[PDB]
RNA sequence: CGCGAAGAACCUUACCUGGUCUUGACAUCCACGGAAGUUUUCAGAGAUGAGAAUGUGCCUUCGGGAACCGUGAGACAGGUGCUGCAUGGCUGUCGUCAGCUCGUGUUGUGAAAUGUUGGGUUAAGUCCCGCAACGAGCGCAACCCUUAUCCUUUGUUGCCAGCGGUCCGGCCGGGAACUCAAAGGAGACUGCCAGUGAUAAACUGGAGGAAGGUGGGGAUGACGUCAAGUCAUCAUGGCCCUUACGACCAGGGCUACACACGUGCUACAAUGGCGCAUACAAAGAGAAGCGACCUCGCGAGAGCAAGCGGACCUCAUAAAGUGCGUCGUAGUCCGGAUUGGAGUCUGCAACUCGACUCCAUGAAGUCGGAAUCGCUAGUAAUCGUGGAUCAGAAUGCCACGGUG
RNA sequence: AAACGACGAAAACUACGCUUUAGCAGCUUAAUAACCUGCUUAGAGCCCUCUCUCCCUAGCCUCCGCUCUUAGGACGGGGAUCAAGAGAGGU
């Protein structure tokens, strides 16, 4: 991929982590039934504050080695063809040619 | 459509332009580039130059749209003609 | 495509694999993550020194790598100081301690790797790619490998349109899964462009399967 | 097809009755895999006939599928667009086939009641040389002679 | 201390006991009544018994489990087979001569890539 | 009371360890259940080679896992302390459940 | 042409309209001042412009170092800009066709030929015979993976031949034969019996076997052809910009007004949909995830949540069918496409642009012209389910099964 | 449009290096040879290093964390250095 794209995951991530505290215990008011409107209402402006690529929904999954947003597994981590070179090379333990 | 739960969705700086147009001085058309931000009574009368893409269009705001999106009045693609109308 | 990768073919029969641990897929990941990043580091810094290959084991809390090499004397140093050096850094990169085992590699000039690397290194010094090819396949077919094919391809002497040339010797059974087929490829960046270079070596009929 | 003579495969025994030229007809009429729906209409038609008619059950089918068994075929063994037709004299095993699947075909042309009394109809009808299978069937055997320069 | 003779047939386990009891069938805390749904199946379970005399001669204390119903009325017709076989031990001429003895091995085959069914592929573009 | 579990991607490195912590469960107690299997899982991938326009160029990969279970074969002290020793050779999971 | 894309609201995202930066978003060399950092007020669509209460973190002789930021440059960084007519790597096609070659010898001055042709035989350059051929390599087969039978090793979370009680439920005491779990072996090797043939190879039938000529499937894809496809997975030689093809953010577009083409789905109806009981599977997933039960719900679901890193608990009473009525060949109780009203879940945010749920509306269609596509056995059809990336999004993809 | 290909007669990565024999192997009409050789057996002369052979000390810990602590150990620290030697290796 690109290094300003591969900086951008980095970026999200980032604030992801560091905001995760705030909006799990803002958006707990929300999803919270037995509370007032006003206090309601307020959750939801407060959420919008902070800035945009802070949540989880807001970052693909680039293979860490080379980087490509269509293909990839979430077990090894890489994409298809990474997958299949280490595989191929060895570096994947426990993974060979499936035949049934 | 958006669950009831959370109510209506507008936009942060949105809230202090409208307060701003409604108190006090209403002459230029406000602007934003925010489209999701639903209408409210507040805004009635007063213009809005929403952003579509190209330029802000001009929508005057009346009582019967509320319930839906400010971005609905503002078309994203400009149709003429199909078959080459010059 | 034609050939599929002789390794991950065999790999479940007769070949050993060069990573061995278990993950529940809560650290997979990252596992690999770290295998490669000590792979590179070790592949970028032992340049001078023939490193044959890099086996990974990673038990509770700790990893082991017991790379592989030809000459081990440049890895080990004087009073073997080297390898405390450069065992500190792949440690604080796996986070867990690390303790590098280094293993001498006999016949030089018959493992996969080996044969793959210092050809790019004679393209890069402007040695024909023709008599090298041909001198390494005669000195693996004389050591004692059974067969030997070599392929080169991609801008050969510098020509203006690439070719793909190869040599043979004995037989290269790459059909059969029950032989030693170790492979192993490597890259020359040379002035005008790169080059591409592939090494089958053939040893023996492993009988049995596994575990000898 | 070229150099393989296959042989044949077993049919079901026909657990009602044992008549592997009853599996054979409830095979050609079923379709999709659905062998129950199939062979409940098959069995309600083959009951209705058979009271309809007054005769044994099978020894009334047999005497009208052989009465719409064809004998003599035509087929076209050419290339281009223009084609000459060749009559072929059918061998009993394709016979019962094709006398079978005459006769599923003429059943699904009926708009009775259900399934069961479009077969009884057109099934009962060939014992007396009547419907559909048994109208086809003395147009094909006409076709033979059509035009039987070449044989 | 008796004997017994297991089947299958495309995926499922059926094994059945044989006693000196005449007739009394109930598979798998079911009778034939109860494991129904076509007479086929209920045949195709008793061949074996209906075969010279052993319809009501020995009970039938079989339970099946996995497959369809036809696979469940396959592996109880082999296991029935292998029973009367292993009791007998004259009737297993007969028994593959009915072609009961050889169990059909024939299951179903795997889907292939780029294929829509393990044989069916995709339409040619009108190519 | 205490139960041992063993996840591989190999039998051969399982089999072995099971030998191993039954010859350790002998030498310090003993009444061995023995090692029972579980049904082991195949985790299947489908990996498309091709690195452009081409949806004919598939690999399937697997990752086969192994479980192994070793039950108490005599509740003591000193039993214990012959199976807290060092880890075996890496590759094989170990799981120690107690209740 | 249901291709990259194993799944676009901003993210992905490159394109456009708007705004900002000139050693940069992303490294190395630096001179300093402060460790950082933690809440926060305004402008602003944000990028960034200011403003604060602050932290005064651990380190020797203290002009200190990790490490963090801000200023000033310089090499430099950067490109999904191009050149797959420079390439590496990877992949498709002929084709899982059966051929492609070499060493020695021989023949012809020589390009070259034998070997590789000819006779049987075959799935096959598989084997035999004959022959200036003799041998070998890549090759067609076997070894490799799954399944089809049996034996043994070890029985929990998997089973109940035998017994006891019962809360009649595997409930648990207990029983380690079985269904089953996953390891090692035996086992099918033209082995034999007749006929055929050239006294062979090989073929036809059969006593045995779960199995018969490869038992049934998968992986394995030669020499090479198509300047075949990717310089936008990645790397790489020149060429191009360094106040811009580079860097950041907001809103739109990839999902679009007259059409054509391709691959799939719903169907057309009485083989059927409808209302109420009721069995039969396998393979997989689960830790900020699968999610039992109770209660509100006509409903997607909501509060409550136990158990589960998983033979234990969930996803998840499988459908087809089977039982009974009902619909009688019908603008149909057929098709659920369009459209209006109000919501339920996930997501800062579904108007452009997901899906599920209710009510109503009920387009076509009523078996399809030339010309065409796949399949020879648990295969074609027909029914349901799981899984990949995924906050959500399959009628697609990849596999299990039921019937057949 | 286009597309040819002649010299490790630049033994060029340097294993300490350099020796004889022991047998396999290519060389062959045939048994030596030059070696094309990878080992196996033997001696180290030697460029090199390490434990060293000096003395003192008893330096000796190990289970229970630490405290004189017991059977026993292959167990054990400081200092400048060598004549020859007992063994391991070759950065």
């Amino acid at each position: 991929a690109k290094q300003s794209m591969k900086a951008r995951e980095v970026k999200r991530v980032a604030l992801a982590d560091k905001y995760f505290a705030k909006r799990a215990e803002l958006k707990a008011i929300i999803s919270d039934v037995n509370a007032s409107d006003e206090d309601r209402w307020n959750a939801v402006l407060k959420l919008q504050t902070l800035p945009r690529d802070s949540s989880p929904s807001r970052q693909r999954n680039r293979c860490r080695q080379t980087g490509r947003p269509h293909g990839f597994l979430r077990k090894f981590g890489l994409s298809r063809i990474k997958v299949r070179e280490a595989a191929m090379r060895g570096e994947i333990p426990g993974l060979k040619k499936a035949s049934w | 459509p958006r669950s009831l739960k959370k109510g209506p969705f507008i936009d942060l700086h949105l809230l202090k332009k409208v307060e701003k147009a409604v108190e006090s001085g209403d002459k230029k058309p406000l602007r934003t580039w925010s489209r999701r931000s639903t209408i409210f009574p507040n805004m009635i009368g007063l213009t809005i130059a929403v952003h579509n893409g190209r330029q802000h269009v001009p929508v005057f705001v009346t009582d019967e749209m509320v319930g839906h999106k400010l971005g609905e009045f503002a078309p994203t693609r400009t149709y003429r003609g199909h078959a080459a109308d010059k | 495509g034609q050939k599929v990768h002789p390794n991950g073919i065999r790999l479940g029969i007769v070949k050993p694999w060069n990573s061995t641990w278990f993950a529940n897929t809560k650290e997979f990941a990252d596992n690999l993550d770290s295998d490669f990043k000590v792979r590179q580091y070790l592949t970028k810094e032992l340049a001078k020194a023939s490193v044959s290959r890099i086996v990974i084991e990673r038990p509770a809390k700790s990893i082991r790598v017991t790379i592989h090499t030809a000459r081990p004397g440049i890895v080990i140093g004087k009073k073997g100081e080297d390898v405390e050096k450069l065992r500190k850094v792949v440690a604080d990169i796996a986070g867990v301690p690390a303790q590098i085992n280094i293993a001498e590699v006999r016949k030089p000039e018959l493992d996969a790797k080996l044969v793959a690397d210092s050809i790019t290194s004679q393209l890069e010094r402007r040695v024909m790619f023709r008599r090298a090819m041909k001198r390494a396949v005669q000195n693996a077919m004389r050591l004692g490998a059974k067969g030997i094919k070599v392929e080169v391809s991609g801008r050969l002497g510098g020509a203006e349109i690439a070719r793909t040339e190869w040599y043979r010797e004995g037989r290269v059974p790459l059909h059969t899964l029950r032989a030693d087929i170790d492979y192993n490829t490597s890259e020359a960046h040379t002035t005008y462009g790169v080059i591409g270079v592939k090494v089958w070596i053939f040893k023996g009929e492993i009988l049995g399967g596994m575990a000898a | 097809p070229r150099r393989r003579v296959i042989g044949q495969r077993k049919i079901l025994p026909d657990p009602k009755f044992g008549s592997e030229l009853l599996a054979k007809f409830v095979n050609i009429l079923m379709v999709d895999g659905k062998k129950s729906t199939a062979e409940s209409i098959v069995y309600s038609a083959l009951e209705t006939l058979a009271q309809r008619s007054g005769k044994s059950e099978l020894e009334a089918f047999e005497v009208a599928l052989e009465n719409v068994r064809p004998t003599v075929e035509v087929k076209s063994r050419r290339v281009g667009g223009s084609t000459y037709q060749v009559p072929v004299e059918v061998r009993p095993v394709r016979r019962n086939a094709l006398a079978m699947r005459w006769i599923v075909e003429a059943a699904r042309k009926r708009g009775d009641k259900s399934m069961a009394l479009r077969l009884a109809n057109e099934l009962s009808d060939a014992a007396e040389n009547k419907g559909t299978a048994v109208k086809k069937r003395e147009d094909v055997h006409r076709m033979a002679e059509a035009n039987k320069a070449f044989a | 201390n008796q004997y017994y003779g297991t089947g299958r047939r495309k995926s499922s386990a059926a094994r059945v006991f044989i006693k000196p009891g005449n007739g009394k069938i109930v598979i798998n805390q079911r009778s034939l009544e109860q494991y129904f749904g076509r007479e086929t199946a209920r045949m195709v379970v008793r061949q074996p018994l209906e075969l010279v005399d052993m319809v009501e001669k020995l009970d039938l204390y079989i339970t099946v489990k996995g497959g369809g119903i036809s696979g469940q009325a396959g592996a109880i017709r082999h296991g029935i087979t292998r029973a009367l076989m292993e009791y007998d031990e004259s009737l297993r001429s007969e028994l593959r001569k009915a072609g009961f003895v050889t169990r059909d091995a024939r299951q179903v085959e795997r889907k292939k890539v780029g294929l829509r069914k393990a044989r069916r592929r995709p339409q040619f573009s009108k190519r | 009371r205490i139960r041992i579990r063993l996840k591989a991607f190999d039998h051969r490195l399982i089999d072995q360890a099971t030998a191993e912590i039954v010859e350790t469960a002998k030498r310090t107690g003993a009444q061995v259940r023995g090692p029972i299997p579980l049904p082991t899982r195949k985790e299947r991938f489908t990996v498309l080679i091709s690195p452009h326009v081409n949806k004919d160029a598939r690999d399937q990969y697997e990752i086969r896992t192994h479980l192994r279970l070793v039950d108490i074969v005599e509740p003591t002290e000193k039993t214990v302390d012959a199976l807290m020793r060092l880890d075996l050779a890496a590759g094989v999971d170990v799981q120690i459940s107690l209740g």
